[PDB]
RNA sequence: UUUCAAUGGCCCGUCUAACACGGACCAAGGAGUCUAGCAUCUAUGCGAGUGUUUGGGUGAUGAAAACCCAUCCGCGAAGGUGGGAACGCCCUUGUGGCGUGCACCAUCGA
RNA sequence: UUGAGAAGCUCAGACGAGUAGGCAGGCGUGGAGGUUUGUGACGAAGCCUUGGGCGUGAGCCUGGGUCGAACAGCCUCUAGU
């Protein structure tokens, strides 16, 4: 996979974006931004609201200053009562979880943002979603 | 009733607005925060839409030395309300606009420093620079809100010891000028705004402890 | 660069020259009964990929400047930082008059009109 | 841009801040007989332009 | 007194490291490889 | 544009209607312009046109040839003239048909029709 | 303002309209790549079209 | 271009080596199209939701367009242990150590 | 040193038959929206040509003759292509 499948002119910016930060750093993780926005939609599946806050605050609940990363959508639970000050960075957001973390919590961030708050990468988390449908 | 004129699409409007400002911040009372940062949305539109580079480059002087003109109890507001809507909005420019929002920011910085140098005449300058310091501490060099961007923490290291030595060009007495950026290589959470902060650095330990 | 053509007599496809039904414009035959299409020695040749000219040289004139037409007066004008590399030729129904307005002005452009002579007997 | 009218050359300049006027969009430099008059002409206009 | 676009300022810094940390490597190469040649 | 669902824009129905259009409808379709002297003493923009008027002719290779209108021809949508005639090769004389929407009307055939036609139609006598 | 409304506010004159975001935060970006957030942190770049 | 010289050149398509079968020639026509259903892949919009067009409202400038939408309705509806993406801190520069470990896969929980 | 249509530019190697089949980029025809301050009675379309030009090719551009009212390039949509 060379160029996205997509027209979406907002997104041959993005992929004019982390091409260039693929080859001028040392990150693989602007190796693996770049490798997954070609993907195709059933390719990047969503992810919740409550799957995040349940990554990043578990075990001993690091949940510091890193800035979860996912190239999909990120879309809501509901049956998640309230929300922990969470900081994520995704293309699309729902707009119940939008409202949903900002009424209580951190920044809703673009890949391009991201950008600009950790170039290399830095201090984050590069989840996925569950590719698995169970029978498609 | 005030700031929507200084937001005008006519320069013939927008200047005539500027000087008006004169009087109305000279006054002697209290503002705000957010009456501050309103001010200072209009401000920031003043100096976007600037058309030449002998007007912006003198624009930008104009609002330097407007820092003398606000009361000195609000004086350290109106710089704080300042990088606060010159950080908020840093990512919204692009190359042939930030060459401009760049001297903007490097005046503000040196009229900081002018403004110590007319405060330590009157009270001794390690209480002036810690008030200013703090003002640091909750604008720019604040490590928990991590939305302030590099570009302007890179820009603000470089022009920080060179507009220190310009206004202060027989000899800067000791004072805690780079303990900004001693707390913010240090537990400051964007990575590289730890790394290459050093880098960008020009301190001088020689004056300083 | 010289100008050069891999080939010079085009293809004619085949029995073409029999058949008055048949035009001569190329269609690669889609049996494997064929002669032709096995390649036999002697048959005609075919287009391929290898009589590719040069990438530089492409679309030229023999003389070196590409052709571009032009089929009004503001169609020559572009032509003003390209004189050495196009050749402005006219398009065909282009009226008589109109032709002899774009001459007189792609003249003062320096620019090569291929065709001005055209509709234009000079005294 | 540099664009001719009426036997005098002219250098044709904009700027993002003059992008939403169209009709002053574009101001005006008109460029003198002497060819080495007007390239120093040119540049001290176009300065520090890439 | 037009100054300058402050961002050619940080090119013209960064082209200070970019020139030294190569022309650095240029004598130290041409030392270098004048060892290689007789070895 | 018309906005009426009751006006035909079709070239074939309109195109229809005129060819083969009565010889009633025929008259209104042949009308002439009245001369710029007549069209302040009349306030009539046009006519249609009558036999025996007393026209002038503007365009047209018989450009500016003045006469009477001797025969009306409402079928083939074109009056003929006194004396203006192209020449047949036998030695006898053609008309030459003008059209209608050519002639300028300088003189018109009073009659008790039209100035009952005149008086309402804008204007007087 | 009423028949479109806001990003993050309901058009008036549309029931359970909100204006769409963009994927890309600033629409612009080859001024993100000259910025000071990247070209301080990227490796030393290699020439243009090099030499044969 | 016409022709000459030298050298080559079994008539095309359907078939199943030759055949056979089609071919007097020229022109214009002439053959995987529309619709419903299902599935895959991709694109877009929204997202625990989604779908305006049966209708209603509206539309003076093709008013069968565009635009708005009530009440139903259809489809859907938190275990450790090993790897392992990436990212910190390292100091054996790296190597290696050290911590958090997404998807997916094994392992024992239910 | 300007070669940023980053869908561009540039450097270096290997490779090149091809059946059923699979994939990709393009050429052309009739209509539709947008565009060319588009071409046209000083001659549009067509047609003919022992004229010239381009493309690997489907094709296109053009000079001469003929002729007499319409027609095309570009980006999309559409098919009785």
């Amino acid at each position: 996979r060379s160029k996205p499948a997509s027209e979406n002119v907002y997104l041959k910016l993005l992929v004019k974006l982390y091409r260039f930060l693929a080859r001028r750093t040392d990150s693989r993780f602007n190796k693996a931004i770049l490798k997954r926005l070609f993907q195709s939609k059933t390719n990047r599946p969503p992810i919740s609201i409550s799957k995040i806050a349940a990554l990043t605050s578990r075990k001993s609940a690091s949940s510091q200053n890193k800035t979860t990363v996912v190239v999909g959508t990120v879309t809501d639970d509901e049956r998640m009562l309230t929300v922990p000050k969470l900081s994520i960075a995704a293309l699309r957001f729902t707009k119940s979880a939008r409202a949903r973390i900002l009424k209580a919590g951190g920044e809703v961030l673009t890949l391009d943002q991201l950008a600009l708050r950790a170039p290399t990468g830095s201090n984050t988390v590069l989840v996925r979603g569950k590719k698995h449908a169970r029978e498609a | 009733p005030f700031i929507k004129k200084l937001a005008a699409n006519d320069r013939k409007t927008r200047d005539k607005a500027l000087e008006s400002l004169q009087r109305f911040l000279s006054q002697k009372k209290k503002f705000e925060r957010l009456d501050f940062l309103k001010l200072w949305k209009g401000l920031f539109y003043c100096m976007w839409m600037a058309d030449k580079p002998l007007y912006q480059q003198k624009l930008s002087d104009n609002l330097a030395a407007l820092v003398p003109i606000v009361w000195i109890d609000n004086r350290i507001l109106f710089q704080s309300t300042f990088w606060e809507t010159m950080g908020r909005e840093w990512t919204g420019i692009d190359i042939l606009r930030t060459d401009k929002f760049y001297l903007l920011m490097r005046r503000f910085c040196a009229a900081a420093f002018r403004d110590i140098q007319t405060r330590s005449k009157t009270a001794l300058l390690d209480k002036v620079v810690a008030e200013y310091n703090q003002m640091w501490m909750d604008g720019p060099f604040n490590t928990e809100n991590l939305a302030f961007p590099n570009g302007i923490l890179f820009h603000l290291a470089d022009i920080w010891t060179e507009e220190l030595r310009k206004v202060y060009p027989e000899d800067v007495p000791k004072a805690d000028w780079y303990l900004p950026f001693d707390s913010t290589i240090k537990s400051s959470h964007n990575v590289v705004l730890r790394k290459t902060l050093p880098k960008r650095l020009d301190r001088v330990s020689e004056y300083t402890k | 660069v010289n100008i050069i053509k891999k080939r010079t007599k085009p293809f004619k496809r085949h029995q073409s020259d029999r058949f008055k039904r048949v035009g001569e414009s190329w269609r690669k035959p889609r049996g494997i009964d064929s002669c032709v299409r096995r390649r036999f020695r002697g048959t005609i040749s075919m287009p391929k990929i290898g009589y590719g000219n040069n990438k530089k040289t492409r679309y030229c004139m023999p003389n070196g400047l590409k052709a571009f037409l032009v089929r009004n007066v503001s169609d020559v004008e572009l032509l003003l930082m390209h004189n050495k590399t196009y050749a402005a030729e006219i398009a065909g129904n282009v009226s008589a008059r109109k032709r002899v307005e774009i001459v007189e002005k792609a003249r003062a452009l320096g620019v090569k009109v291929t065709n001005a002579g055209a509709k234009v007997r000079s005294q | 841009t540099v664009r001719e009218d009426n036997g005098k050359l002219y250098l044709y300049m904009k700027t993002i801040e003059r992008a939403h006027f169209p009709s002053k969009l574009w101001q005006r430099i008109k460029l003198s007989k002497n060819y080495a008059k007007a390239l120093e002409q040119i540049d001290q206009q176009l300065l520090y332009w890439p | 007194s037009i100054f300058a676009p402050e961002s050619l300022l940080k090119k013209t810094k960064a082209q200070k490291q970019s020139r030294e940390q190569i022309v650095a490597a240029a004598a130290e190469k041409k030392s270098a490889r004048q060892k290689k040649r007789e070895l | 544009m018309k906005f009426s669902r009751d006006v035909t824009s079709s070239r074939r129905k309109q195109r229809k209607a005129h060819f083969g259009a009565p010889s009633s409808v025929r008259r209104v379709l042949m009308s002439a312009p009245l001369s710029k002297e007549l069209r302040e003493q009349y306030k009539i923009r046009s006519l249609p046109v009558r036999r025996d008027d007393q026209i002038t002719v503007i365009r047209g290779s018989n450009k500016g040839r003045e006469g009477k209108i001797t025969s009306v021809y409402r079928k083939k949508f074109l009056l003929l003239i006194e004396r203006v005639t192209r020449e047949k090769a036998n030695g006898a004389s053609a008309p030459v048909g003008i059209d209608a929407s050519k002639v300028v009307i300088t003189k018109l055939h009073l009659d008790k029709d039209r100035k009952d036609l005149i008086v309402r139609k804008g204007g007087k006598v | 303002d009423s028949v479109f409304g806001s990003t993050t506010e309901v058009a008036q004159l549309k029931k359970n309209y909100f204006l769409p975001e963009n994927i890309i935060s600033n629409a612009d970006v080859t001024r993100l790549i000259n910025s000071d957030e990247i070209q301080s942190i990227v490796k030393a770049a290699g020439p243009s079209r090099v030499k044969r």
